[PDB]
């Protein structure tokens, strides 16, 4: 057994943290005062779930996780919040006052005075794992907090943890769940000094989930609550392979083996499936095949875009529910016949495929409809640089005229490192070129 | 349409399908980062005083 | 109040579009760069199909498919027609052609040289022609030594099919001709075809012993307006439309335009937009696609008819642009954008 | 606990200020005492904002009330909410100022200004978290004007990294007490470019069309026209006083408000404006045709003058916030001339669930618009006129001051206009 060590970064960072381990804890069987009692090693073991849950003598299973936030009121609702027995106070960090959406103040002004205090949180996690696998780091890309202070951390964690395997999970933004018009550069100054930090990054375009609740879940206008415990559910698909007994995904190592032979182009695209509403009436269950199917749909990606029109480097299947082998290979070739499924020629045309028998768990009072089984498909397509495009093009824009770099500069950032960031992004669009283009 | 590494466990199964085969900075220069860009804004914010004092 | 956008000015169809869109007062065109717009006429090359549907509040529709280049390069159809099981090898509507690319830089050379040693030895006619995109540069000849020898002198790729030495002759001229078709597809893929088409007829008498003078067997506009001494002597501007062209085929062959030509027409329209569907489709996407295609038809002495190229940003006869040009209006941009007949197409009928 | 130490100076600061704690106080459900008496715990989530918490659960104002003169803060301590001011926070002068900058600025101002900096410091001692200033004034004055922008230069000087919030009066012959009003707003407006963050300029004669065009009063009086700035005051604070999925902070506003930093003066409106008819119920239509309407603007700048830089709008009620975000794309997709097309997404949307009293719903709106150049120009014009002929000079050289002096706001103001007209004509 070994340990993974969730770090939650800024308000996004920690609402979704706090949707996951919510989600964890129904799905491990966890109280909300920590108890277990499937758990029969009591104040110790070194089981699956162990990996995300340590325990006391008094047979708590505690969260291997850190709440960092500059400004106080969203860790707050976490110290009063159902699961406050979870955490214990040294877990959650909260500052005074915020980065207020700069990149720059919240990597340098606040970041270089709170720093080494999140290290040491840390390193008491740490200090408690047998083996540490690496850290899981859920941020937003908007954020001052999430952008800024983020990538110092993975600065100091590849310092810190040297032989350590990072994954991020990133928010992307989207202007109908956003009032921070300076988004886009926080973006790209962030993804520029984590780049060659994160080995894996799921990033979610909160444009997705937005419509995803609108169109599947029938919600007129979703708020960070709905958008949570969607996002929560295709976190844990992901992650579910390091909390339960299985052979594909055991390790955070294995994420990178499996999803990223190109070590710049680390950003798979995640398609869940199927997204019922609870309100519903009753829906008749979809097969393997449809919900795979449904995982070659636009509607159902994290991050629209159209893999019909990039190349695949790596694919994954990870089933939750009454799935068998057979069945996903029935599937998977009635699909090849009718998709464009293009995948680049120094990599196999294949798909690893891992099920858990145990059907996906839904928060009570919920707005998730109870699946008999879904599916969530991890693809390294280079479609998904539709998402940089956009991104990049919003920055270019924007800097053209110079607008709002001066609340950059006025936090001690030199305006240099705003066109060396956009440079890297340009870099970073032509790899995605070359490896999926004629 | 081959099947490999097929693995079965209580709780799930895994296995692989091959259609076709194939054809950093130190903890010196982060401190130096964060230093510079400190110094930058105590240089901005002296010449806001010294523009005050005037 | 439809808000649309301008990014190709040198487009004749879209900039009627255009004109009309103002017409119906309805319509407002903003800067090729604001990104606030229902509509995009959009640039031929490396439109950014990826920033398309990120609006909120925005129902967006372009006038490409993202895709079709598939279908309207030399090349990319060549490959499309061999590969595709919908349409397969032994199809029977398009010239034998093989990709070949210069030395310089996969390639068919030695495939096609097998055939054409078959056809020399077999006594049969072997007469190929070279083209490429890059060309406004055409070759025709019987040595496939020449063939290959002008592709590498270039530094592109290039293809090589039958040149149909046995081409329908109109009459009085014993001259070649080639027909033009319009099909536009809407964003619910309704192929619709125009009732009106054109026949780019070379005013040279065709000649089938000399293959140096490429004006009596290339029907082109340009080369018969640049290098034909008889342009605009049987029909105004070496076009005839169907109606003279079909009343031709009733005095003459004693059949009709739709009968021996036309079924054969929608057949491969059809089959050439049903085998890319499922790769273009703008069904389940977050914009939607239509798309105006100018199909190119070769017809031999049998009656038969052979698909030469599709063109994905075809221009228009201009005394048809008034007619289409507001038939785009009706059935590619109200249908999604409503304003506050008998139509000019005709509706291939398939299955989704 | 992000503090906000308020600070209303002069005749018009303190009528307007006075008005103001009387219109959020009652939202915020504090009688004249002090004490608490409302019915829901979102009135007291942000109290804290803007009032200290006494011994008895009182709540006092975090307000500072200065002037040159004892009179009009007078009235206030005898007016409706007088009683709930902090006694000690009254800093005032009897000599006055003569609606005169230099005075307010240099002489009889610099007399008073340590006192009044004593009472901001004592207040922020007890900050757990000074988010930074706001100053109610007028810049045709010689109090709220002259030494109100030497109280934010001073203020300035102290809490170097705090942010620095006005609301500005500017005057208008229209509605104008004597001729030297531009001189003294040109002057002011030289210090608010340099050291404010953002500032909401209220022009008096749009307050007065306002009344007069649109609410039909007959002979508006300053009362009235402070009606609407008191209304206007509670909307553009209400992300700061009440909770909400929005974060509201003074810094992070500023953020997404100001693309370059001499560009922080807004045009803000309020709707509905009815007339005295007025029980009747507004669609989020309506709201948002209206708020968006010139005549709801405060600045008396039209903006189809110019262009939108970015724009905030507050919501307030139970209303469909499906329907709003609806009507707010509606009105940027059918003109989407007027927003510069090189800062995406810069119309940025709140929403409330606590209506204003008395309004099933309201909406506020907050622009940085390129139009408000021709404010500048109006005076910049009224100020030539005057200098030209170094007309009422007399009144400055004989305080000190010098003819230079005036060139130089003159010159920044003007600059300050070619600025606004190169970004209106900027493209992608
Ligand atoms: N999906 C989702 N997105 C969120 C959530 N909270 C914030 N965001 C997104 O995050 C972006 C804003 O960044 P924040 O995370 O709120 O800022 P921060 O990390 O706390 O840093 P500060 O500027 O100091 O507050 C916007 O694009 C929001 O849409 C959330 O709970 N769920
Ligand atoms: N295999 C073939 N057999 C007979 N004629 C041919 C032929 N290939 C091309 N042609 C002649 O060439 C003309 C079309 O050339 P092609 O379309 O390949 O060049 P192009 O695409 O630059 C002109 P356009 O796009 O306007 O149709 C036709 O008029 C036809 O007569
Ligand atoms: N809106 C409004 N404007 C006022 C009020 N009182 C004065 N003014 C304006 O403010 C300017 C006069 O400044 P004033 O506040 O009286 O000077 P001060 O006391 O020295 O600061 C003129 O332009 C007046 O039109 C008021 O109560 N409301
Ligand atoms: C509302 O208070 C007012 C003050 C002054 C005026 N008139 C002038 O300024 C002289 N034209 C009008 C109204
Ligand atoms: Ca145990
Ligand atoms: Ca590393
Ligand atoms: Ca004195
Ligand atoms: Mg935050
Ligand atoms: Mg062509
Ligand atoms: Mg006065």
């Amino acid at each position: 057994m070994r340990e993974c060590i969730s770090i939650h970064v800024g308000q996004a960072g920690v609402q979704i943290g706090n949707a996951c381990w919510e989600l964890y804890c129904l799905e491990h069987g966890i109280q909300p005062d920590g108890q277990m009692p499937s758990d029969k090693t009591i104040g110790g073991g070194d089981d699956s779930f162990n990996t995300f849950f340590s325990e006391t003598g008094a047979g708590k299973h505690v969260p291997r996780a850190v709440f960092v936030d500059l400004e106080p009121t969203v860790i707050d609702e976490v110290r009063t919040g159902t699961y406050r027995q979870l955490f214990h106070p040294e877990q959650l960090i909260t500052g005074k006052e915020d980065a207020a959406n700069n990149y720059a103040r919240g990597h340098y002004t606040i970041g270089k005075e709170i720093i080494d205090l999140v290290l040491d949180r840390i390193r008491k996690l740490a200090d408690q794992c047998t083996g540490l696998q690496g850290f899981l780091v859920f941020h937003s890309f908007g954020g001052g907090t999430g952008s800024g202070f983020t990538s110092l951390l993975m600065e100091r964690l590849s310092v810190d943890y040297g032989k350590k395997s990072k994954l991020e999970f990133s928010i992307y933004p989207a202007p109908q769940v956003s009032t921070a018009v300076v988004e886009p550069y926080n973006s790209i100054l962030t993804t520029h000094t984590t780049l060659e930090h994160s080995d894996c990054a799921f990033m979610v375009d909160n444009e997705a989930i937005y419509d995803i609740c609108r169109r599947n879940l029938d919600i007129e206008r979703p708020t960070y609550t709905n958008l949570n415990r969607l996002i929560s559910q295709i976190v844990s698909s992901i992650t579910a392979s390091l909390r339960f007994d299985g052979a594909l995904n055991v390790d955070l190592t294995e994420f990178q083996t499996n999803l990223v032979p190109y070590p710049r182009i680390h950003f798979p695209l995640a398609t869940y499936a199927p997204v019922i509403s609870a309100e519903k009436a009753y829906h008749e269950q979809l097969s393997v095949a449809e919900i795979t199917n449904a995982c070659f749909e636009p509607a159902n990606q994290m991050v629209k875009c159209d893999p019909r029109h990039g190349k695949y480097m790596a694919c994954c299947l990870l089933y939750r529910g009454d799935v068998v082998p057979k069945d996903v290979n029935a599937a998977i070739a009635t699909i090849k016949t009718k998709r464009s499924i293009q995948f680049v020629d120094w990599c196999p045309t294949g798909f690893k495929v891992g099920i858990n028998y145990q059907p996906p768990t839904v928060v009570p009072g919920g707005d998730l409809a109870k699946v008999q089984r879904a599916v969530c498909m991890l693809s390294n397509t280079t479609a998904i640089a539709e998402a940089w495009a956009r991104l990049d093009h919003k920055f270019d824009l924007m800097y053209a005229k110079r607008a709002f770099v001066h609340w950059y500069v006025g936090e001690g950032m030199e305006e240099g490192e705003f066109s060396e960031a956009r440079e890297d992004m340009a870099a970073l669009e032509k790899d995605y070129e070359e490896v999926g283009v004629d | 349409m081959e099947v490999i590494e097929l693995n079965k466990c209580t709780s799930g199964q895994s296995f692989e399908v091959i259609l076709k085969p194939p054809s950093d900075p130190s903890l010196e220069e982060i401190q130096k980062k964060l230093e510079a860009a400190e110094e930058r804004r105590k240089y901005q914010e002296a010449e806001l005083l010294k523009h005050l004092a005037e | 109040m439809y808000t649309f956008v301008v990014r190709d000015e040198n487009s004749s169809v879209y900039a009627e579009v255009s004109r009309l869109l103002l017409a119906t007062g309805q319509w407002k065109r903003l800067r090729k760069d604001n990104p606030r717009f229902n509509l995009m006429l959009g640039e031929r090359n490396r439109l950014p199909f990826g920033r398309l549907g990120h609006e909120p509040g925005l129902v967006q529709l372009v006038n490409y498919y993202r895709g079709a280049d598939k279908l309207c390069r030399k090349a990319s159809l060549v490959k499309l027609i061999k590969t595709s099981p919908e349409l397969s090898e032994s199809c029977t509507w398009f010239p034998e052609s093989y990709v070949i690319y210069p030395t310089n830089l996969t390639d068919e050379r030695e495939v096609f040289l097998a055939a054409y040693n078959r056809r020399r030895e077999g006594r049969e006619g072997n007469v190929w022609i070279a083209k490429s995109s890059a060309g406004a540069g055409i070759l025709i000849s019987s040595e496939a030594s020449e063939l290959l020898d002008f592709i590498d002198e270039q530094g592109q790729v290039h293809v090589i099919q039958k040149y149909l030495e046995k081409p329908l002759l109109l009459e009085p001229g014993h001259r070649k001709f080639d027909i033009r078709s319009w099909v536009l597809v809407d964003h619910l893929y309704n192929i619709y075809l125009y009732r009106e088409g054109v026949l780019r007829t070379s005013s040279e008498p065709y000649n089938s012993a000399n293959f140096q003078d490429k004006t009596c067997h290339l029907t082109n506009h340009c080369i018969q307006k640049e290098y034909s001494k008889n342009y605009g002597r049987y029909e105004e501007g070496n076009e005839m439309f169907f109606e003279e062209f079909n009343q031709y085929l009733m005095d003459a062959l004693n059949t009709t335009l739709e009968n021996s030509i036309l079924l054969q027409i929608k057949h491969i329209i059809r089959s050439c937009l049903m085998c890319i569907e499922p790769a273009i489709s703008t069904k389940h996407l977050h914009y939607q696609s239509f798309q105006l295609f100018g199909f190119d038809f070769m017809v031999d002495e049998e009656l038969k008819v052979w698909l030469i190229e599709v063109n994905g940003a075809p221009a228009c006869a201009q005394k048809l642009y008034a007619e289409l040009c507001q038939g785009i209006v009706d059935v590619a941009i109200s249908s999604v954008f409503p304003l506050a007949p008998t139509s000019i197409f005709i509706k291939l009928h398939h299955h989704h | 606990m992000r503090e906000i130490v308020h600070i209303q100076a002069g005749q018009c600061g303190n009528q307007i200020g006075a008005k103001f704690w009387e219109v959020i106080s009652d939202e915020h459900g504090i009688d004249p005492t002090g004490s608490y008496h409302g019915d829901s715990d979102l009135q007291l989530e942000r109290i804290n904002v803007y009032y200290n918490e006494a011994t008895g659960n009182k709540y006092v104002p975090r307000a500072i009330l200065v002037d040159l003169e004892p009179g009009t803060m007078d009235s206030v301590r005898s007016g409706p909410f007088g009683q709930i001011f902090r006694p000690d926070n009254f800093v005032f002068g009897q000599s006055g100022a003569g609606n005169n900058w230099a005075k307010g600025h240099y002489t009889e101002g610099a007399e008073l200004v340590d006192s009044v900096l004593d009472v901001v410091r004592k207040e922020s001692e007890s900050c757990d978290c000074l988010q930074g200033f706001q100053l109610t004034h007028s810049l045709g004055g010689g109090t709220g004007s002259g030494m109100g922008t030497l109280l934010i230069s001073k203020i300035r000087e102290e809490y170097p990294d705090r942010i620095m919030n006005t609301f500005s009066v500017m005057p208008s012959p229209k509605v104008s007490d004597t001729v030297v009003e531009p001189y003294n707003a040109t002057l002011s407006v030289h210090q608010l470019v340099e050291n404010t963050d953002e500032t909401y300029c209220i022009d008096n004669e749009a307050l007065y069309d306002i009344c007069f065009r649109t609410l039909k009063l007959t002979t508006p009086t300053y009362g009235d026209l402070n009606h609407l700035v008191s209304a206007t005051m509670s909307g553009v604070t209400t992300c700061l006083r009440f909770p909400g999925q929005l974060n509201a902070d003074l810094r992070k506003l500023a953020v997404n408000m100001v693309p370059f930093p001499r560009l922080h003066f807004f045009m803000p409106g309020f709707a509905p404006l009815t007339s005295r008819q007025q029980y009747r119920a507004l669609t989020v239509p309506e709201l948002t045709q209206q708020m968006f309407d010139s005549k709801n603007m405060m600045a008396a700048c039209d903006p189809r003058h110019g262009r939108y830089l970015t724009v905030a709008a507050i919501f307030r009620g139970r209303m469909s916030m499906k329907e709003v975000d609806e009507q707010m794309l509606n009105v940027q997709n059918k003109n989407s001339s007027y927003f510069v097309e090189w800062i995406p997404n810069n119309v940025k949307t709140a929403v409330c669930d606590i209506p204003p009293r008395g309004l099933k719903m309201s909406a506020t709106f907050i622009g940085n618009s390129t139009a408000i150049q021709e404010l500048f120009k109006r005076i910049s014009e009224q100020f030539t006129a005057m200098f030209r002929r170094k007309a009422f000079l007399h009144w400055y050289t004989g305080e000190g001051m010098d003819e230079m002096e005036f060139t130089e706001a003159e010159s920044n103001m003007n600059d300050l206009v070619s600025e606004y007209q190169q970004y209106q004509d900027a493209t992608a």
